[PDB]
């Protein structure tokens, strides 16, 4: 078992990194969509008011 | 002298193979178990390798 949990650490040390960026990638991908879309309603406002 | 004191004595030889007959079956039970242990740790840790 000491065996293990020697090798196991190093599993788990990449199963951080693996869920940082499942995390990541999710939260950004939202928050950039949404940003997209409010900046060409932003551009799009200004000539609507002009 | 007399026959009923050798069959005393002839039920103490067969109960003295039985106990090394069942001390060679306890020593191959100790030596299967431990290697039977040294493989199923070896396995466990290369799950978590894999």
């Amino acid at each position: 078992q000491s065996e293990a949990e020697k090798a196991r650490k190093e599993l788990l040390e990449l199963e951080a990194l693996s869920m940082a960026v499942e995390s990541t990638g999710t939260a950004k991908a939202e928050a950039e969509s949404r940003a997209e879309a409010a900046r060409i309603e932003g551009e799009g406002s200004v000539l609507q008011a002009k | 002298v007399d026959q009923r004191t050798r069959d005393a004595l002839q039920r103490s030889v067969q109960l003295a193979i039985e106990i090394t007959t069942n001390s060679q079956e306890a020593a191959a039970k100790h030596e299967a178990q431990r290697l039977e242990q040294e493989a199923r740790g070896r396995l466990e840790r290369q799950k978590i390798l894999d």
